[PDB]
């Protein structure tokens, strides 16, 4: 729990490997992280604070004809 | 008169009804007109310079 590298308690004596950074070495993680899709990448869209009005230009328009 | 005394100026003949005038025809493209300057003037309003 206390990621230690290494224990001596008399004539024993225990040197361990590098603890993970979190819980997962690189390996495990990649295990874990199979289930995102496309391998992974992620994409954000982004925008320009425009709102966007498609219906311009179409607002002024009379009906000339039978209507159907 | 007779009848009603206004004469009708069309501007364009159309078998369908449709009085289409020069402006609301072509509002796209002028639209598209100033969309590219506000574009431009955004560009050198804000990364113009180094």
């Amino acid at each position: 729990p206390d990621r230690v590298i290494s224990r001596q308690m008399g004539p024993f004596n225990v040197q361990y490997s590098q603890p993970p950074d979190g819980f997962f070495y690189p390996a495990e993680l990649a295990i874990l992280k199979r289930f995102k899709r496309s391998g992974g990448l992620m994409t954000v869209s982004t925008s320009r604070g425009e709102e966007g009005r498609p219906w311009a230009g179409k607002t002024a328009y009379i009906r000339y004809g039978d209507g159907l | 008169v007779g009848v009603c005394p206004f004469v009708r100026y069309v501007n364009m003949m159309d078998l369908d009804g449709f009085t289409m005038g020069e402006v609301e025809y072509l509002v796209p493209v002028a639209s598209k007109i100033d969309k590219t300057d506000y574009d431009r003037l955004l560009a050198q309003h804000y990364n113009s310079w180094k």
